[PDB]
């Protein structure tokens, strides 16, 4: 078919007949309550998503240097793209399919994989009505479509479509992604160099209600909360690196402690090497994490590529399926492994959870980890991201009631560890809701059940910023002193108040449980 | 079932 600059591998889905094998929808009523479009998309507006033709042209969200950039399609090794979906609408899945194949060279495509992960949508299922097998056969050849008879979640559909590629390399995308040009070749070409790099593309967005394309999407620099999940470096954070890498060219790759999951391109024989996924991970989260350690300690190298973007719909009001609620809390206990003394933070923060994580098989990966000599967490915090706010739990001096004896009464979240709610004073129960801890680097008085809230001057819990608007000192007579203002917090009249710093008053003399944790996290029993 | 976009 006629192929050239936006169509690498020609038109895609053209009939015989001459008429496009997809019927795009009309414009989008003019009474659409987006909330409720936002719900029958499962996250997106499926009314604009089908409207909008798949070959859809996309900003080039790259800096300019990256397009002065050369690259030898001959000498880079082909790669397996792997996309895998559980009822993603046509249109979404298709433009995804079509932006892969419209803007990646077919000398360096060996394939596009698509993996259904149980789907039950009527256009995926194998007895529905066939939209999408009879649309793939207007597609490539190289485009294949593998199923899981029933849906394992997105490490074993991840693994079902890794398994059966044939590259050397493979990348995997989201199945709502739109590509900016020469996204892959950047890839390619540093892995090509070092097999043990896995490298991912800066993301990009895609409004979900308008599906304008966004700037800005994840970026490159990531941490971790102590919620188990990926965080993008905060300004202080950013501040303490070295500084020549405080502001790197727009080209140099750059590591990252963490990665966004399941936009990574990685060789096929390292990825296996360094222990490939956790197969016991369960439906939706944190194999980005779990994986993002074990790389990092297992020899390999987490980098960010500037020059390799994609765009991606942010779900927004909505989620596009059904995970079980305890899936997500058993992948943060399958984590918690690999942060070594460190997990009695992160289990604490979760809020201490009981739940079957399958024992007997995370013992095996144990052995695994030992077998293959990889580091400790602390090697990771001290020398992957030694510019969190916790490198050792030494950070981390204070964990319990904050307790004021003269009136005999802990401070308490009020229900809501979420930010934005105004904290309290309650007679003392040991619950989770009276548990404070402190971050000495920044000062951050938080409840240990969100490390993105932070204690105020003004009584109240707000998002957790580095910056003098947060810090507190604790003194050694049992003062909480907002450092900015040298005034001193105080539960006089069962109120939270501000008051001249005086050690002799006991309605500002606070008692807050000192942070000990062993040496050795011992998991909870089933 | 989300992972949110940097601010
Ligand atoms: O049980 C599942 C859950 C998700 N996915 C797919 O995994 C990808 C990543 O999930 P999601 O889009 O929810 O994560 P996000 O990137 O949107 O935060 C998507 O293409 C989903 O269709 C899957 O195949 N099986
Ligand atoms: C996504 O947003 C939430 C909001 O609470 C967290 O800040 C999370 O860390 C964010 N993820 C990224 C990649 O920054
Ligand atoms: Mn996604
Ligand atoms: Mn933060």
């Amino acid at each position: 078919e006629g192929a050239g600059p936006g169509r690498l591998h020609g038109r895609l889905g053209i009939k015989p007949d001459g008429q496009p094998g997809y019927t795009r929808a009309p414009s989008p009523p003019t009474d659409l309550s987006m909330p409720q479009a936002l719900a029958r998309g499962g996250g997106f507006n499926l009314y604009l998503s089908d409207h909008l033709e798949l070959d859809r042209t996309a900003p080039d969200a790259r800096h300019a240097s990256c397009r002065q950039l050369h690259y030898d399609l001959s000498t880079l090794p082909k790669a397996s793209v792997i996309i895998v979906f559980y009822n993603e609408p046509f249109s979404t899945l298709m433009r995804s399919v079509h932006s892969v194949l419209n803007g990646t060279p077919p000398q360096i495509l060996e394939e596009l994989i698509l993996v259904d992960d149980g789907s039950t949508l009527p256009y995926i299922r194998e007895d529905g009505n066939q939209q999408l097998v009879e649309y793939l056969k207007l597609l490539p050849a190289k485009v294949r479509l593998i199923r899981n008879e029933v849906r394992k979640g997105i490490v074993g559909a991840r693994m079902k479509g890794i398994r059966a590629s044939r590259a050397p390399i493979f990348a995997i995308l989201d199945s709502h992604i739109e590509v900016s040009p020469q996204w892959l070749e950047p890839l390619l070409l540093r892995i090509k160099e070092d097999s043990r790099r896995v490298v991912m593309p800066q993301i990009d967005g895609i409004d979900a209600e308008t599906f304008k394309h966004i700037a800005g999407g994840i970026g490159c620099k990531l941490g971790f909360l102590w919620k188990l999940m990926e965080h993008s470096y905060e300004g202080h954070q950013t501040a303490r690196l070295p500084p020549e890498e405080r502001q790197p060219s727009p080209t140099d790759f750059q590591t990252s402690p963490a990665m966004a999951g399941g936009l990574f391109a990685a060789n096929k024989a390292f990825f296996f090497d360094v222990g490939a996924y956790d197969e016991d991970f369960q439906f939706w989260g944190t194999e980005n994490l779990e994986l993002s350690f074990r790389l990092w300690q297992c020899g390999g190298v987490l980098e960010c590529a500037p020059c390799s973007r994609v765009y991606h719909i942010f779900r927004k009001g909505g989620s596009g399926y059904s995970s079980p609620g305890d899936s997500i809390t058993i992948n943060k206990m399958r984590t918690m492994l690999w942060m070594d003394e460190y997990a009695d933070l992160a289990w604490r923060v979760i809020g201490k959870p009981r739940v079957n994580y399958r024992p007997e098989s995370l013992e095996k990966r144990r052995e695994w980890r030992k077998r293959k000599g990889c580091k400790s967490f602390r090697w990771f915090m001290e020398n992957v991201f030694p510019e969190g706010d916790v490198v050792t739990l030494d950070d981390v001096p204070y964990l319990g009631p904050l307790r004021n004896d003269k009136i005999g009464m802990c401070l308490d979240n009020m229900g809501w560890a979420s930010p934005g709610h105004a904290v309290g004073l309650e007679y003392c129960h040991g619950g989770d809701t009276q548990t404070f801890m402190f971050f000495r680097k920044v000062g951050h008085v938080m409840p240990v059940n969100d490390d993105e809230a932070c204690l105020q001057p003004s009584g109240r819990l707000d998002w957790c910023r580095g910056t003098a608007q947060f810090w507190w000192d604790f003194t050694s007579s049992g003062q909480l002193m907002f450092r900015e203002t040298k005034q001193c917090l105080s539960a006089f009249g069962r109120k939270l108040r501000m008051v001249e710093c005086d050690d002799t008053d006991p309605y500002q003399i606070w008692s807050w449980t000192a942070y000990n944790p062993p040496d050795t996290f011992t998991f909870p029993s089933v | 079932t989300t992972t949110t976009k940097k601010p």
